RNA sequence: GGGAACUUUAAGGAUACUGCCAGUGACAAACUGGAGGAAGGCGGGGACGACGUCAAGUCAUCAUGGCCCUUACGGCCAGGGCUACACACGUGCUACAAUGGUCGGUACAAAGGGUUGCUACACAGCGAUGUGAUGCUAAUCUCAAAAAGCCGAUCGUAGUCCGGAUUGGAGUCUGCAACUCGACUCCAUGAAGUCGGAAUCGCUAGUAAUCGCGGAUCAGAAUGCCGCGGUGAAUACGUUCCCG
């Protein structure tokens, strides 16, 4: 019914929100099957637990790119945007929680003459 | 079931879109349906060139070159469409490939 | 810096207990970005202390932290509150590292329980700081 | 580089081009499973009896303007000094300073 | 090492010389620059002067040497200590 | 137990204990165990005397300690006597397989000798 | 089949300006706090380096004044050397283990290369590889397996089921040719090493640390160089001293 798109570290998540019992599938998999570590599962569930609406909605989620943390963040962002689209009155609570902000941090490029973005080769006065 | 495929390659995107727009406009005038232009992913090649003649390894210029590609589809081609396409001029810096 | 005042970096609460203290302890334990291993180590110890005394993991951890918290550094002057906790966690991880047991989680739980009765190298180092503070 | 070295490179290129066909023929005959072991053996002996300069592995890429044997950049055919000069003058189509 | 499917490698001009000597029975040392040639069973009993970059050193081929390169018995660097 | 004249560890798995014999590695131990049908996780202390005899029979098939050391010594001596390049390197106690000697030859050259 | 919704691809645009509120500073330049907003005071990174200093570096990229050689200080060839080895120094890689090693099962990337090339799949081999064969001039086929991660078993602090140097024996591939002097595979061997003095180096956030992936050069030959993403910290009271 409602749609949302989430982005975090080169990962993109498409979220389809409806009204239902609480079913949640990711890439035709369950949450526990898709995510192995507990914190990734908790991050995905955070918005609905905050809203106390874990039981009223059904979620259909796809995600591509990035790693496990980036994908969890993208799914959370997409769920937040879907909830906002469903009801505009929920925006202040989610914004106060901090879920509506797109985290723009990204990997800094390697630079000429350096081993990494900032790391410098060892140097000696002697 | 005749479809015409046009592929455009260039080192200059402004030129490539100018040529694609001209081709599309001509095809629309002749009276045939067209699909596109579709932008294909760009190729980027980079080089590091030492600037000093003898010894400064950290003194390099970084250069790049890009290859832009466009795809155009012509469906239900009228008779005038084809002869118009060979009558169409060729602009320097853009390479065109036509498949029937 | 020299001219500016840089704000402290706020850390997110732990997604399982909503405890910034637990999150900071996990960050102190973690090495080279391996957050999952540190999470497993900390959570295992929290469950172990819960079984060996039925107490709330968060409250038991705060009480032990306040027990192992110093009060002064070293020139005597009053250590700011954040550095107190930062120094207590370092002692609690360093001393826990040196016990002999199968896993780091079990060592951490064991020395948490040991420090809850005031028996441990961290508390001994705290008494050392007390002595050398009496020196000044 | 020196005129002697440039002429040496030219002579080796000419020899390789002259002997290209027979070398491929002998290599195919050696690889032929249906051919006899003796056929393959004399094919190998003839290949070893070919002149040394006929082998492509003895060619070294040199700058097309100065003959420098280091820093070749196959794509342009020029060494780094001439590539820098000509790119910065603007005679290479598509190459620009790279930043990202 | 050279792949077994290709067989051992011997220079043709050296092979002709050793074959001619063995067809005959000349004991004259065979002077060669081919340090890369493989020692074959036909080489046993012969004297070969192998170039080492400056001189030609004589080597008397025995049974135990079969399967080695000619250059292994003609060292090219000189060293006696510091 | 004593296998091929060697006292292998008693409280270890068989696949690990058999590697204490010269000339037997992990692959050889696995092959030997698979040829007598003893599980690799069984310690040698729960092995019957008949199984130990079967293991001894299997081990005697490959060169293990004395023959192996003797053959390696003979191989090195042959090169040193023949005087090829490798023989000369063995005589001088320097790296044999083409490694640099201006620095980093410490395993062959022993500890540093001051000038 | 079909659809043009979404992701993406890539051209053109919009947006952020102390714009709004509060307090301060001079009452100005400004500064501090709050709302909205993806983003708030320079949002992050790159390229771009003033007048000048060092008789700084390069006559071996190239050009050029002057000096020198002309059966040689010019040109051609085979073999050798640039890879030496009582030693000293600089820059790195791999370790000394349990936040780990091994085994079985099972997830998640980005960027780049491919027609003298990359190769699906089948067969043979323990393996590096070989043979047959298929698609690709590439958002179409391929290199390609991401690794750390998660679940299960085992090892129990030992110079060890840590470490992987050195040496013996078999091989594969490139190449006219792997002796001096290549890379890789298999069996055997299993060195120093128990966290390193005086001293000294890098780094303020998607940074440090750690994990893998790609390219230029190139028949073959990266622990170097130039790039790509995954996981992801600690600490800043201040200018009293060290350097500029």
């Amino acid at each position: 019914t409602n749609y949302g798109t989430g982005r975090r570290k080169t990962a993109t998540a498409r979220v389809f929100l409806s009204a239902g019992t609480g079913k949640l599938v990711i890439n035709n998999r369950t949450l526990e099957q898709y995510f192995g570590r507990e914190t990734a599962r908790m991050v995905v569930r955070q918005p609905l637990e905050l809203l106390e609406a874990t039981e009223k909605y059904d979620l259909y989620i796809t995600v591509k790119g990035g790693g496990i943390g980036g994908q969890a963040g993208a799914i959370r962002h997409g769920i937040t945007r879907a909830l906002i689209a469903a009801d505009e009155t929920l925006k202040p609570v989610l914004r106060q929680a901090g879920f509506v902000t797109r985290d723009a941090r990204e990997v800094e490029r390697k630079k000429l003459g350096l081993r990494k973005a900032r790391k410098r080769p060892q140097f000696s006065k002697r | 079931n005749q479809r015409i495929r046009i592929r455009l390659k260039s080192f200059d995107h402004r030129l490539i879109d100018q040529s694609a727009q001209e081709i599309v406009e001509t095809a629309k005038r002749t009276g045939a349906q067209v699909c596109g232009p579709i932008p294909m992913p760009t190729r980027i090649e980079r080089f590091n060139v030492l600037t000093s003649p003898h010894v400064n390894k950290d003194a390099r210029d970084q250069y790049e070159i890009r290859t832009y590609k466009r795809l155009i589809d012509i469906v239900q081609p009228t008779d005038k469409t084809v002869d118009a396409l060979m009558k169409l001029d060729l602009a320097a810096g853009v390479d065109v490939q036509i498949a029937l | 810096p020299r001219r500016r005042v840089v704000a402290a970096r706020e850390i997110l609460p732990d997604p399982k207990f909503s405890s910034q203290t637990i999150a900071k302890f996990m960050n102190h334990v973690m090495q080279d970005g391996k957050k999952s291993i540190a999470e497993s180590i900390v959570y295992g110890a929290l469950e172990r202390v819960q079984e060996k005394n039925k107490v709330d993991p968060v409250e038991f951890f705060e009480t032990t932290l306040e027990k192992v918290r110093p009060m002064v550094e070293v020139v005597p002057m009053e250590v700011r509150p954040s550095r107190r906790t930062a120094l207590a966690m370092r002692w609690l991880v360093d001393a826990a590292a040196k016990r002999s047991e199968k896993t780091m989680a079990l060592r951490l739980a064991g020395e948490l329980l040991d420090a809850a009765e005031g028996k441990g190298a961290a508390i001994k180092k705290r008494e050392d700081v007390h002595r050398m503070a009496e020196a000044n | 580089a020196k005129k002697g070295m440039i002429n040496r490179e030219l002579k080796r290129e000419k020899t390789v081009a002259k002997y290209a066909a027979k070398r491929a023929e002998l290599k195919a005959t050696i690889a032929n499973v249906n051919a006899s072991d003796e056929e393959r053996f004399e094919a190998m002996l003839k290949l070893q009896a070919l002149p040394r300069n006929a082998s492509p592995v003895r060619l070294r890429n040199r700058c097309g303007l100065t003959g420098r044997p280091h820093g070749y950049f196959r794509k342009f055919g020029l060494s780094r000094n001439k590539l820098r000069d000509t790119v910065m003058q603007g005679d290479v189509p598509g190459v620009v300073k790279a930043s990202w | 090492p050279r792949s077994l499917k290709k067989g051992p490698f011997v220079d043709a001009h050296l092979f002709a010389k050793v074959e001619a000597a063995v067809a005959s029975n000349s004991r004259k040392p065979i002077k060669t620059w081919s340090r890369r040639s493989m020692i074959l069973p036909d080489f046993v009993g012969l004297t070969i002067s192998v170039h080492n970059g400056r001189n030609h050193v004589p080597v008397i081929v025995t049974e135990h040497m079969v399967g080695h390169k000619l250059g292994e018995f003609a060292p090219t660097r000189t060293y006696r200590g510091h | 137990a004593r296998i091929a004249g060697v006292n292998i560890p008693d409280n270890k798995h068989a696949v690990i204990s058999l590697t204490y014999i010269f000339g037997i590695g992990r692959h050889t131990a696995k092959n030997i165990l698979a040829a007598v049908g003893i599980t690799e996780t069984t310690k040698i202390r729960e092995l019957d005397d008949a199984q130990l005899d079967a293991i001894r029979a299997e081990v005697a098939k490959v060169p293990t300690e004395g023959d192996l050391r003797r053959e390696i010594s003979m191989n090195i001596k042959r090169l040193m006597d023949l005087g090829c390049y490798r023989g000369l390197r063995h005589r001088r106690s320097l790296p044999v397989r083409g490694q640099r000697t201006k620095t980093n030859a410490r395993t062959r050259k022993g500890p540093r000798k001051p000038i």
